[PDB]
């Protein structure tokens, strides 16, 4: 019952928690403590090899009953501590009794009435540790508590080969190479089934056309029923004329094969519903500070994950299938892909078997029979989406209360992610209480539902994001939770969320797998990156082509009419007489539909414009989706409709509205939409979002201005390195990038001078890596890069296939008149769509990995003896026009500059070290070359996300790894503001740590008016082994990746960037690179960077407080930089902030204010008026010392009470009326008595007796404070004529 | 006001945080008018006019009230809340007693009460000046 000091607080790194401000009637705090003792030996809970996982975990909880104990201590307003709360070992513990009509019985000084009986389940519950806290906003002394088993907090110190990563480090004995695991071999025409093809057009209907050409027509496809009993009559989208390839057996996803020790889930999601010990529990608890039953226990609950996974779309029954099923399944796997939406190839943290259903087979559907018209039929489902324990407790924890209900949002996954395995927040529990708090009942649902009405009206930001979603639930957005609050009236959530996947919108073709093993690894789960790669040469003409058709130009002789590669400058002509050929006749029936007989082709930021699942101005429209996220991509805050959330009923409904085609029948002539049914509820889940944030309130290049203006946390320099012949470029933006010329020559020739810019030259900056007939000759490039297919001569102009013969008999060549001036991933085009290669996505992608300071440099050279790179007479940052330039133009990082990237980070020159570390990139003439991505020397992820902090009615922020992020505006936009502010820290210490983020200790509001936060530089732990006998090229660390070989042709030493750099066969290429395999571990570029040891320098300690930057009305105001009236608009906010480069602050960008401590720091206690440190700092309170209570003996009881206690207070208030405070409380001379006075808390008139409780003004705030030191009984008294 | 078959039925639709949902027990209470313009009320019942329990007399004797006459006791709308404790059917449904000198030692008290439409109803209550 009373205080154990042996009892420490602390901090769990999954929601970041550790108090609860209790606000009302009674204020004060509740939080988390635990035992302080070391040397805690796991391991010696030894594992059988011959057993289940079950045994083990009771074993470690028993262990964890003897080893440790944790609690729930209540302090008071200035952080004094009251009574213990071990729930492992509390005294006579009950429920609350209560009255007929369900209310608790209660009087303040007795506190409530106790049944003598515990709650249901309390012989599991008592093993349970609590994790959250949150208050009722309606009901009086009523509050809320969160438990999970004690594994939730403990699960990376439970033992190795037990708790394991996703992927093996292996042994290493024959050296190591990243290609070994990768299946990689392309697939090939079948030698005895060539003929099954899709049929041409015989004859072609006129549709009142006229013009006419020499080339092969469209290729049929058609679909019908028939009337047999399992088969169609037609179907060619499932014809299968391609093969994999046999190479000592067949090449396919088959995980017994690969998987020889298959990774799976501590527990299933069957068991954690069942073993009642095992599930996470919510509690319903009553308390009052100074009572003598002062705490008792309401109602348990179970967060049962039977109550999410039932409540999962249709859909997500069959995750290998999706609404565009046979011809996409069939493409995927022919390119060793993800089948569906969702498969554990990729998600393993979802599924019940882990790793050892990693395989495309048997999706729901019957595919990969004899028969085209025998396969696309709805069967029995081989593996439906769970909620295993890793995923379980990352949707766990973040919790809010509205009305007479309670939420959980879960965590940020920091509970359960491993190295290469990556559990996230997947939706939103709920709890609510009925028949007056007698009753309870439980429920949760998925955010893909929850967020389905967003659309572009809903956010001050970018535009078009991948958020989109359609009928069918097929996008599955996730976060790691920051948390959700009330923002003055509003609530409000915050993280960071998935898009979904755009790396692989973009789609090769089919033979060319051996060139493009990044591309590929991307998609088998091998490299787990969400970053947009540049990979033009090898993309196929459209996504969407299906698999018959594309074996129609095997030998590359007629550039493959239908389908060939996507190169820009060789697309098909439409003119205006080519239509009526290759488009203007083929019409589409209720069972026939086309491919057309013409090249399309365009660059990235075209290929997600028409795949991608943007959003758009009307909800459930996005009839495109492609894959969902590896990892958290993008920012995200959020205003949520707290009325909607209240309102919506417990269960959701699905039905056949929200079911896949049964048969291909029904796929060819498939309804995009539907009208709910009248027995289904799910359209009424769509709605509670109202707003949504995902950046600074900025347009176009504006943007990538602000990504070149923040500072990079592992040096301080801006990526725009203009503040200090021959200086470096910068790596967002285009400004002062390569050269100005006029855009007049380009596509239509028309409309520049008077509708691009406000004035009479068309200027735009031409980007790193241009091409050009000279100097002077500056704008536009005519159709002179003509290219053969082999050595077969060029492209063929003025040919029969390149014309077409209209009435009159006149005839051109189908080509352009000229052309955009490069295609480089830096370029930002506004007239080109199909050359421009930054997106909006891409911008959100980069601002996040950005801050995180974890984007990846490509490489040939490393500082190794005859492998260096040099500052000095190998780059010419003054020459883009050639090879010594060195942009690579093949594997590079979209949107961006790799050169200027790797100068920021300073792995080339003096700039982050003191002496040249030699580590980049070259482009050589004399040789073909070989290179690979590596990381930044930074650890940290897009999960490191902490609390949640409100600062007044509008502005709230969070901490973000090495930052503090602030989204001040979200709440009332304003013109010419960014709406966004920022606070880096500085230790390097932290900054290059190998697990940087189990340093921060939590984030808080602090009553001096700023956000405030904890570190200890001492808190930091080795990797999982010491790598012990072996060299470890492969080290699991949380930058770490199986980054392929690229392998390259020689550049030209004229004219490099002309036409498209070319890759070639990569397959042995990992032997001429070794030095490279071995930068991969992030500790080896630490090392050659002179950061990986004691040479690091700085504080040994040095523990303590970071505080954000300082902020006023202007902070923030950036309206001369916002605008235009000469120019365009990057370019003056790039002048706007020249001048700025050393003066942040006011840009609301800085660096956050520090102060050391002694001793360690373990977590933090809140107050509305103080914040305790490991719970100490509390005061006398000076300001309240001369208040007093007056005591029994000081009582002239016929003065009291010769009149009934009946009118001594307002019936409308129950205030004790002033003539009676100064009669009952002691008060210094010279005393304000209109400051302070008495609230009646329980009476009985039949009795005499008045019970009491005293509130005063706060010296400091607008607002009331009871006066706790006024009585031994606290703040409270009672009064009668002796009859006490 | 719908017919299931042929005769009309009175369901009331309650919003609940934006979405209206029927309530049958509230519907019931304000169908069950006994061919009246009114729901009927009854006296130990929930009912469309909530519950009201009035005290006994002897909370006179208790309080020291026999000490106020029935000018002072009718003229102070505060005591005479305290006459009765009162059971809402929806959430923030509002009542009052009305006093009416009886005799010089006596009063009598009859209550007012808000219906679904937020207008109070007492015994002199018309519609289209139909007493109710
Ligand atoms: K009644």
């Amino acid at each position: 019952q009373a205080v154990d000091e042996t009892l420490t607080p602390w901090t769990w790194n999954n929601n970041n928690f550790s108090s609860l401000k209790i606000t009302g009637e009674n204020p004060g705090s509740f939080g988390l403590v635990r035992s302080q003792n070391d040397n805690l030996n796991i391991s010696s809970v030894t594992k059988n090899s011959s057993d289940d996982n079950l045994k083990y975990l009771n074993a470690v909880e028993k262990y964890l009953d003897g080893q440790q104990n944790f609690a729930i201590r209540r302090y008071d307003n200035n952080g004094r501590a009251l009574y213990d709360i071990n729930l492992a070992k509390m005294e006579n513990p009950s429920t609350v009794q209560r009255g007929l009509n369900g209310e608790p019985i209660f009087d303040p000084f007795k506190g409530f009435g106790l049944t003598g009986n515990a709650p249901t389940d309390w012989n599991e519950i008592k093993g349970k540790v609590p994790v959250e806290v949150v208050q009722s906003p309606h009901s009086p002394n009523l509050y809320f508590v969160l438990l999970v088993p004690k594994v939730a907090l403990e699960y990376h110190n439970l033992n190795n080969q037990v708790v394991k990563e996703s992927l093996e480090v292996k042994a290493t004995q024959s050296s190591f190479n990243p290609t070994q695991r990768l299946q990689k071999d392309s697939p090939v025409k079948d030698s005895s089934k060539q003929g099954e093809k899709l049929s041409e057009t015989t004859a072609s209907s006129m549709s009142s056309g006229m013009a006419t050409s020499t080339r092969a027509k469209a290729l049929k496809v058609e679909v019908e029923r028939g009337s047999q009993s399992d088969s169609l009559l037609k179907n060619d989208f499932a014809k299968k004329p391609l093969k994999h390839k046999n190479s000592s057996g067949e090449v396919k996803l088959e995980a017994e094969k690969e998987f020889t020790e298959a990774w799976k889930p501590l527990l299933t999601t069957d068991q954690i519903a069942r073993e009642k010990g095992m599930g996470a529990t919510v509690v319903s608890f009553y308390d009052a500070p100074y009572s003598e039953n002062h705490t008792a226990f309401g109602l348990v609950d179970h967060i049962d994950p039977k109550k999410m996974v039932e409540n999962y779309p249709p859909s997500w029954k069959t995750p290998k299938w999706n609404h565009h099923g046979i011809w996409d399944y069939n493409a995927r796997n022919l390119l060793l892909q993800t089948t569906g939406f969702f498969n554990p190839r990729r998600h393993p943290e979802w599924f019940d078997e882990g790793q050892a259903k990693a395989d495309n087979t048997s999706p729901g559907f019957k595919v990969g029979d004899t028969d085209h018209k025998k396969d696309g039929f709805k069967k029995n489902s081989s593996s439906p989406i769970a909620l295993p324990f890793e995923a379980y407790f990352a949707n766990i924890g973040n919790m809010v209360a509205i009305g007479n209900s309670v939420f959980i949002f879960g965590g940020n996954g920091h509970a359960t992610k491993m190295f290469t395995t990556n559990p996230l927040s997947i939706g939103v529990f709920r709890i609510k209480y009925t028949d007056n708090f007698s009753k309870s009942s439980v429920t949760g649902w998925p955010y893909a539902v929850l967020f389905g009405g967003l659309i572009n009206p809903q956010t001050n930001g970018l535009k078009d994001l991948p958020l989109g979603t359609n009928r069918w639930f097929e996008y599955v957005p996730r976060m790691a939770v920051s948390g959700v609050k009330w923002v003055g009236n509003q609530l409000v959530l915050a993280g960071t969320l998935t898009m979904g996947d755009t790396a692989t919108v973009p789609r090769l073709k089919y033979d060319q797998l051996e060139k493009h093993l990044n591309l590929v690894a991307q998609g088998q789960g091998l490299l787990r990156e969400d970053l947009q790669i540049f990979t033009p040469y090898g993309w196929a003409n459209r996504p969407d082509i299906p698999v018959g058709a594309w074996l129609q130009d095997e030998m590359g002789s007629k550039f493959g009419p239908h389908y060939f590669l996507n190169n820009p400058d060789i697309q098909d002509n439409v003119n205006n007489d080519t239509v009526e050929a290759l488009i203007s006749s083929y019409k589409n029936t209720d069972k026939l539909k086309h491919v057309y007989p013409y090249r399309y082709s365009g660059l990235y930021a075209w290929q997600l414009f028409n795949w991608s699942n943007k959003l758009t101005n009307t909800p459930l429209s996005a009839n495109f989706v492609n894959e969902n996220s590896y990892a958290p991509n993008s920012l995200f805050a959020a205003i949520l409709n707290e009325d909607l959330l209240t309102g919506l009923s417990d269960k959701i409904f699905y039905g056949k509205e929200n079911e896949f085609a049964e048969n291909e029948a029904d796929r060819f002539n498939q309804l995009l939409s539907l009208n709910p049914n009248p027995n289904t509820n799910w359209a009424r889940y769509l709605n509670v979002v109202q707003r949504f944030t995902t950046g600074p309130n900025l347009d176009s290049s504006t943007f990538d201005q602000f990504l070149d203006f923040l500072p990079w946390i592992g040096n301080g320099k801006p990526f725009s390195n203009s503040p200090s012949s021959s200086t470096p470029l910068p790596t967002f933006s285009n400004i002062n990038v390569g050269v100005k010329s006029m855009i007049t020559q380009h596509l239509n020739k028309e409309n520049t001078r008077w509708v691009f810019i406000p004035n009479f030259s068309p200027d735009i900056w031409t980007g790193a890596g241009y091409r050009v007939q000279s100097a002077n000759q500056k704008n536009g490039i005519p159709f002179e890069q003509v290219k053969p297919s082999n050595n077969s001569t060029p492209f063929d102009p003025n040919s029969d296939d390149n014309k077409v013969t209209p009435s009159g008999g006149s005839s051109k060549p189908t080509t352009y008149p000229a052309l955009p001036n490069s295609i480089s991933p830096t370029s930002d085009w506004i007239n080109a769509l199909t050359f421009t290669n930054k997106n909006n996505p891409q911008r959100n992608q980069l601002l996040l990995r950005s801050l995180l300071g974890t984007i990846p440099v490509l490489i040939n050279k490393s500082g190794d003896s005859n492998d260096q790179f040099n500052k000095d007479s190998e780059q010419k940052w003054d020459k883009t026009e050639t090879n010594e330039g060195n942009l690579p133009g093949f594997g590079e990082v979209n949107g961006l500059y790799n050169a200027a990237l790797l100068h920021t980070y300073g792995f080339f020159g003096t700039n982050t070290n003191s002496t040249d570390p030699k580590i980049g990139f070259k482009a050589d003439s004399s040789s073909s070359s070989s290179s690979t991505l590596v990381g930044s020397g930074l650890n940290w992820t897009s999960q490191d996300v902490g609390n949640l902090v409100v600062i007044n009615d509008t502005s709230f922020g969070f901490q973000l790894g090495g930052w503090f992020i602030t989204f001040t505006d979200f709440i009332r936009p304003r013109t010419g503001y960014l709406g966004i502010t920022l606070s880096s820290l500085q230790d390097q210490t932290i900054i290059w740590a190998d697990q940087p983020w189990t340093s921060f200790k939590g984030s808080y509001l602090d009553s001096d008016g700023t956000p405030k936060s904890l570190w200890d530089p001492t808190a930091l732990k080795s990797l999982p082994n010491s790598s012990t006998t072996y060299d470890t090229n492969p080290t699991l660390s949380p930058s770490f990746q199986l980054y392929q070989p690229n392998k390259v042709k020689a550049y030209q030493t004229t004219n490099t960037y002309n036409k498209l750099i070319e890759p070639v066969d990569a397959t042995s290429a990992a032997t001429n690179m070794t030095s490279l395999l071995k930068l991969l571990t992030t500790k080896n570029i630490k090392a050659k960077l002179g950061k990986g040891t004691a040479s690091s320098q700085g504080n040994n300690n040095g523990g303590g407080v970071s505080q954000t930057i300082n902020t006023i009305t202007t902070t923030g105001n950036i309206s001369e930089g916002l605008k235009e009236e000469t120019s365009i608009q990057a370019e003056t906010l790039k002048k706007f902030f020249d001048s700025k480069q050393n003066n942040k602050s006011e840009i609301g960008i800085g660096d956050s204010t520090f102060t050391k401590m002694d001793g360690k720091l373990t977590g933090v206690v809140s107050t509305p008026l103080v914040n305790l440190i490991n719970g100490q700092g509390a005061t006398s309170d000076s300001d309240t010392e001369k208040i007093s209570f007056k005591p029994g003996n000081q009582i002239d009881f016929n003065r009291l009470f010769t009149l009934p206690v009946t009118e001594l207070f307002d019936p409308n208030t129950m205030f004790v009326y002033d003539q009676y405070v100064p009669l009952l409380v002691n008060l210094p001379s010279g005393f304000d008595q209109a400051s302070i006075r008495l609230k009646v808390i329980s009476y009985s008139v039949e009795n005499q007796t008045l019970g009491v409780r005293l509130e005063f003004k706060d010296p400091q705030t607008q607002q009331f404070i009871p006066v706790l030191n006024a009585s031994s009984t606290g703040p409270q008294t009672v009064f009668q004529p002796f009859n006490q | 006001i719908a017919k299931d078959s042929d005769q009309n039925k009175i369901d009331i639709y309650k919003n609940n945080n934006g979405l209206f949902e029927i309530d049958t027990q509230l519907s019931n209470s304000v169908a069950t008018n006994n061919g009246g313009l009114a729901p009927s009320y009854t006296e130990n019942r929930v009912d469309a006019w909530g519950k009201v329990e009035f005290a006994d007399n002897s909370v006179l004797q208790a309080r020291n009230l026999v000490d106020k006459t029935v000018d002072e006791i009718i003229n102070t709308p505060e005591i005479l809340n305290s006459f009765f404790r009162f059971t809402p059917a929806f959430e923030d449904q509002k009542a009052t007693l009305v006093a009416t000198k009886q005799s010089d030692t006596s009063l009598s008290v009859s209550p007012r009460i808000q219906f679904l439409d937020g207008n109070f109803y007492d015994l002199n209550s018309t519609i289209a000046g139909v007493p109710l």
